[PDB]
RNA sequence: GAAACUGCGAAUGGCUCAUUAAAUCAGUUAUCGUUUAUUUGAUAGUUCCUUUACUACAUGGUAUAACUGUGGUAAUUCUAGA
RNA sequence: AUUCAUAAUAACUUUUCGAAUCGCAUGGCCUUGUGCUGGCGAUGGUUCAUUCAAAUUUCUGCCCUAUCAACUUUCGAUGGUAGGAUAGUGGCCUACCAUGGUUUCAACGGGUAACGGGGAAUAAGGGUUCGAUUCCGGAGAGGGAGCCUGAGAAACGGCUACCA
């Protein structure tokens, strides 16, 4: 790792979104990769951002090599980024906990099996036990 | 077909919402108010595809969800109800005012105005008739009717109507001699004059426009729209001027702009 | 057949096996609607009176009044009606129900007891079993506690008590049309704008009739 | 906050091109013939009483679901009964 | 360019409403009632108008086939009155009255393995051919028929009955 360039190309100030945003340049010459947490950290050292509220997800890589292009956001007030930004990159990020659900399909599957159920459903449930009893 | 097509294809919408082949299946099928769509021009079109406030829809929602808006006097909730011609947007976290009109090219251009001035806008009177209840009202080109005008309003004139009760002010006629913004078709942006009309009744006059550089041209009545007396615009006025640059003359501006 | 008997006295409801030939029989030639004592069906019975309530068929299909020719019948039913759950809006639809007579073709009818006679019955007109709540609104409350247009309801309430696994509370209905100052505040608002959007469009007009005069004496 | 009652929706869309020879379809039209959930620019001093012993107006009344408990049949987004 | 708008007039109305609707809340003055006054936004409320829907028409325009030259009206075919009747124009339907419509400019009838346009391709050009299927739009859920809520539903993963 020779060194990292990494500019702002449109420096945007956004009080409605709460944001400083750019477009990033890293210029990660021949080093391995774009390395994105530790892109997190030198844009919070440059401007400020204490990594959690930076937004960089799209450092795609050039063709000769050597150079990443893709955006950055830097927001306000951690809890502003949570509430604003999408639990997937959250947790990409790693400050979340992301969820363990079924399939799509099971849960489509689920709806049919909900779909023959009036009422609270207790009451469909008891009955039906005491005549499988008999 | 047993109802509204709910929703809007790509390579169906606006050609001149500026928008792309690319980018997903679809367009934002505006839901109910006062602009028509077509000459509409809705919010995240403005904030994303003319300004570029931000990039998801979620990110547009929780944007209006807070409203960082008044458009002539009041919020909307809709991510693209219909607003248009002649709307006062301010965008307050920000604090720009933008006022909504055609480019030399017809696509609503980028031109800011004072948070003076985003009280009062144009409004082209569509009929001032005689309501009910003795309530003689008028109404214009933004959605609207208004009672109690200058009675002496009649119809294809624009009048200075304020934002939020409206409560008419002075007003522009037609005739010859009124300052010109042009508002469909080709002559669509353009500005001129109103050197003659051409009343071709039953329906849809003609006027011929003059620009500021003596070139004329024959428009619709309905798309004329005067914006008040020759050196006396009654708002400011865009960069292009609706004077109709050829592509000679955006090239030659293009090699003339581009260097020092 | 399973007959299934109930005391509104009680709520209660119990189901009877009745197995005997010439007691099942005396039910023969009734209809839907129609009072009989149960009395040669049951020495126990004698005396109790029940208005016939309904049943369903061997195959589950019910009978249902002023269905008679006594066997069954397709028939195209609707909302508020009895053995068809409609399902969307304006649902109105065709399916099957046995005929509104005695006959031997139900597992299963109800009877609603009407008089009871001399002995008891065991499980059912024994209990006393409950509306689980009470009303909820001002008014049903005042009614259902005996009280006058302002004797003020709210302590009234009968409330259910919970014990958590052992913390107990309490909680209850949201009485609503109870009166309040809000209520007061938002009528007293509309007479308001009543009178004041009449008076903002009198002077309107005043001014436009004084315009007019102002043209008249030009 | 299981769930109901109701608001509403389910009238989406997606694939085919049977018929059909001015029908569908396109437009430049144009309704001073015409319905319009939905949204909002507007948008609501009159209510009842032959005008003194007047009507809950602190707002008046029951009727039931989901709910408890009693059902079926070889079998069902079936269905009796308090 | 309306007998348009416009509304009153005097009557009539199984009388329609005009909110027996919601939440945060809690200010003010004393005549100390719990007085009256009182904000923000939730849902309904009549009409227009708009937006989102909706209908027909002026007007136009589709291969070949004449081995289809005569078409059209029995029972609406053309039209009028009057009625009924639609979101309204109207034989849309009904009684009474009249004989009607087009066209050698190709009607009517038949076929169409017939949705067309924008497109595909050639390619000076000129011109031609195919276009079910993702843009414009449409008709459609086996074949009929009949059937509610809505503003719009003969819907069909909403319905009655028959046929297979």
């Amino acid at each position: 790792s020779d060194a990292v360039t990494i500019r702002t190309r449109k420096v945007i100030s956004n009080p409605l979104l709460a944001r400083k945003q750019f477009v990033v340049d890293v210029l990660h010459p021949n080093r391995a990769n774009v390395s994105k947490d530790e892109l997190r950290e030198k844009l919070a050292e440059v401007y400020k951002a204490e990594k959690d509220a930076v937004s960089v997800f799209g450092f795609r890589t050039q063709f000769g090599g050597g150079k990443s292009v893709g955006f950055g956001l830097v927001y306000n007030s951690v809890a502003e980024a949570k509430k604003f930004e999408p639990t997937y990159r959250l947790v990409r990020y790693g400050l979340a906990e992301k969820v363990e659900k079924a399939s799509r399909q099971q849960r489509k599957q689920k709806k049919n099996r909900d779909k023959k159920i009036f009422g609270t459903g207790k009451r469909l449930a008891k009955k039906v036990a005491r005549r499988n009893a008999d | 077909a047993r109802g509204p097509k709910k929703h809007l294809k790509r390579l169906a919408a606006p050609h001149h919402w500026l928008l792309d082949k690319l980018s997903g299946c679809y367009a934002p099928r505006p839901s109910a108010g006062p602009h028509k769509l077509r000459e509409s021009l809705p919010l995240i079109v403005f904030l994303r595809n003319r300004l570029k406030y931000a990039l998801n829809g979620r990110e547009v929602k929780a944007i209006l969800m807070q409203r960082h808006v008044k458009v002539d006097g009041k919020v909307r909730t809709d991510t693209t109800y219909p607003a248009g011609f002649m709307d006062v947007i301010t965008l307050d976290a920000t604090n720009e005012n933008f006022r909504l009109v055609y480019d030399v090219k017809g696509r609503f251009a980028v031109h800011r105005i004072t948070d003076e001035e985003a009280s009062y806008k144009l409004g082209k009177v569509k009929k001032v008739q005689l309501g009910k209840k003795g309530v003689p009202y008028v109404v214009t080109h933004d959605g609207r009717t208004i009672r109690y005008p200058d009675p002496n309003i009649k119809v294809n004139d624009t009048v200075k109507i304020d934002l939020a009760s409206g409560k008419i002010t002075d007003f522009i006629k037609f005739d010859a001699g009124k300052l010109v913004y042009v508002t469909g078709g080709r002559n669509l942006g353009r500005i001129g004059t109103i050197v003659h009309k051409e009343r071709h009744d039953g329906g849809f006059d003609l006027v011929h426009i003059k620009d500021s550089l003596d070139n004329t041209f024959v428009t619709r009545l309905n798309n004329v729209f005067v914006i008040g007396e020759q050196g006396k615009p009654y708002i400011s006025l865009p960069k292009g001027k609706g004077i109709k640059l050829s592509i000679a003359e955006e090239r030659d501006r293009r090699r003339a702009q581009q260097g020092l | 057949m399973k007959l299934n008997i109930s005391y509104p006295v009680n709520g209660s409801q119990k189901t009877f096996e009745i197995d005997d030939e010439h007691r099942i029989r005396v039910f023969f030639d009734k209809r839907i609607g129609q009072e009989v004592d149960g009395e040669a069906v049951g020495d126990e019975f004698k005396g109790y009176v029940f208005k016939i309530s309904g049943g369903n068929d061997k195959q589950g299909f019910p009978m249902k009044q002023g269905v008679l020719l006594p066997t069954r019948i397709k028939l195209l039913l609707t909302k508020n009606v009895s053995c068809y759950r409609p399902r969307r809006d304006g649902e109105r639809k065709r399916k099957s129900v046995r005929g509104a007579i005695v006959g031997p073709d139900l597992a299963v009818l109800a009877l609603v007891i009407v008089k009871k006679g001399e002995q008891e019955l065991e499980g059912l007109t024994d209990t006393t079993v409950p509306k689980r709540l009470g009303p909820k609104r001002a008014n049903n409350i005042r009614k259902f506690f005996g009280l006058s247009k302002e004797d003020d309801v709210r302590d009234f309430v009968i409330r259910r008590e919970v014990t958590k696994g052992e913390k107990t509370y309490t909680k209850a209905p949201k009485i609503q049309r109870l009166v309040t100052p809000q209520r007061l505040q938002r009528k007293r608002h509309q007479r308001a704008l009543k009178v004041r959007n009449a008076q903002a469009q009198r002077e309107a007009a005043a001014e436009y009739a004084q315009l007019l005069a102002k043209r008249l004496s030009e």
